[PDB]
């Protein structure tokens, strides 16, 4: 706790393999450009009071949610319109599940849609 | 490339 929740969060959440170090918010345009609506990958924010960024390719284009981290659990930052507490996750896998609805919440009114995290090839 | 933020709304 304190310090082993952070790093085991951070340490559980490279070993995804939803997660791409060293690439930029530009480079997640590129990576997610050619790929249908709904592909994702977790990525370093270059924010300074953030450690990671989720980036999608939404029906409106690619979209980047920075991701929370308080307490050693995961969020997804929140519009303070919404009408619901954030749903927090103690592993990065539950976050993603959490935002697969099947053909659900949205981003200012476009739906969050997660389908595929980016694959390597 | 131009990075745009967004936040959820749960609801």
């Amino acid at each position: 706790s304190e310090y082993q929740l952070v790093v085991n969060a951070v340490r559980k959440l490279q070993e995804s393999g939803f997660y791409w170090s060293a690439v930029t918010g530009g480079e997640a345009n590129l990576l997610l450009s050619a790929e249908p609506a709904g592909t994702f990958l977790i990525r370093d924010s270059s924010d300074q009071r953030h450690f990671f960024t989720l980036s999608v390719k939404t029906q409106s284009g690619t979209k980047n949610l920075r991701i929370q981290c308080e307490g050693g659990s995961f969020s997804l930052q929140s519009d303070p319109r919404s009408t619901q507490p954030v749903p927090r996750f103690d592993c990065v896998l539950k976050l993603v599940h959490h935002y697969m609805p099947p053909q659900a919440y949205y981003i200012y009114k476009i739906p969050l849609v997660l389908s595929r995290p980016l694959s390597s090839n | 490339s131009t990075v745009e933020y967004s936040t959820v709304v749960h609801s």
